[PDB]
């Protein structure tokens, strides 16, 4: 560095860089319509009593969760498919799959919409687990999640048909083990050539310290509405910042990349299928 | 792992 936007586009053009990790968190999917937990006012951090919450981890705490597993099952009905769909973030993302750019996209994300936005299953590691598969918290018998689907859009507590334990979409909780496509981390960051970071306030472990396993001279641009991280106290000389709406930073790397007519076209064509 | 704050 000092390195600026247009200098790691111009990387990506010269085909300098040919292997791009990306670390998605919530910020991504908010011009979906979906809240995260810190953006001022529309943020959980904002809204505990919308979901009858002490404090907004504790949707994803066991203890509170088997005390109270009702305000979980809410949000799990927000967030079941069909329901809020992919933006211009996560056809970006397709698209850097589509150009041959996709490394591996690692999320924190719930929602399903980079599997919606068609990016395949193993260009994706989605850390923080999945609706797409249930686990009895008694048996730890496994479902597909359109089994416990009706119960859900019911606000029933879906029960286990063997032990009649409570049926848990798997989604890690606090303190429990991160997939084992999480483990892909070893190979994929080190053979990485460009990070992107977007969306995410860098606040949850192992996760977080993702940022830090990618070479010393491997620029990392992040596009966030703040600074955050190992990135805003362990600085490094080819660090980019985009600071600002996530949408409206992507649109300027797209532009800068030479991709804005295909992007626009790849958006209508898959967001018009429903 | 596991997932924990901060
Ligand atoms: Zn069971």
């Amino acid at each position: 560095g000092k390195l600026s936007l247009q200098d790691v586009a111009e990387l990506i053009r010269a085909r300098a860089c040919q292997r791009v990790v990306v670390m998605v968190g919530a910020g991504i999917s908010t011009p979906s319509g979906i809240p995260d937990f810190r953006s001022p006012g529309s943020g959980l951090y904002s809204n505990l009593q919308q979901y009858d919450l002490p404090y907004p981890e504790a949707i994803f705490e066991l203890p509170f969760f088997f005390h109270n597993p009702k305000p979980f099952f809410t949000l799990a009905k927000e967030l079941y498919p069909g329901n809020y769909k992919p933006n211009v973030t996560h056809y970006f993302l397709r698209l850097l799959h589509d150009k041959g750019l996709l490394l591996r996209l690692y999320t924190q994300n719930i929602d399903g919409l980079e599997r919606v936005s068609g990016i395949p299953a193993s260009k994706l590691v989605e850390a923080h687990g999945t609706f797409a598969s249930a686990t009895c918290t008694v048996c730890q018998r496994p479902f597909p999640g359109e089994d416990i689907r009706a119960d859900v859009m019911a606000d029933r507590v879906p029960r286990c048909p063997v032990c009649t334990g409570v049926v848990k979409p798997d989604i890690v909780f606090f303190g429990e083990p991160l997939p084992q496509r999480f483990l892909l981390h070893v190979v994929d960051f080190p053979m990485a050539d460009l990070l992107l970071i977007l969306g995410t306030s860098l606040e949850v472990e192992p996760f977080a310290s993702l940022t830090e396993a990618v070479r010393s001279s491997v620029p990392r641009l992040l596009i966030n509405r703040d600074l955050v991280g190992p990135l805003a106290w362990h600085p490094r000389s080819r660090d980019v910042a985009q600071l600002g709406d996530v949408v409206h930073g992507v649109e300027s790397l797209v532009e800068l990349l030479g991709w804005t007519e295909e992007m626009r076209d790849l958006v209508q064509r898959e967001t018009g299928k429903l | 792992s596991g997932k924990v704050m901060r």
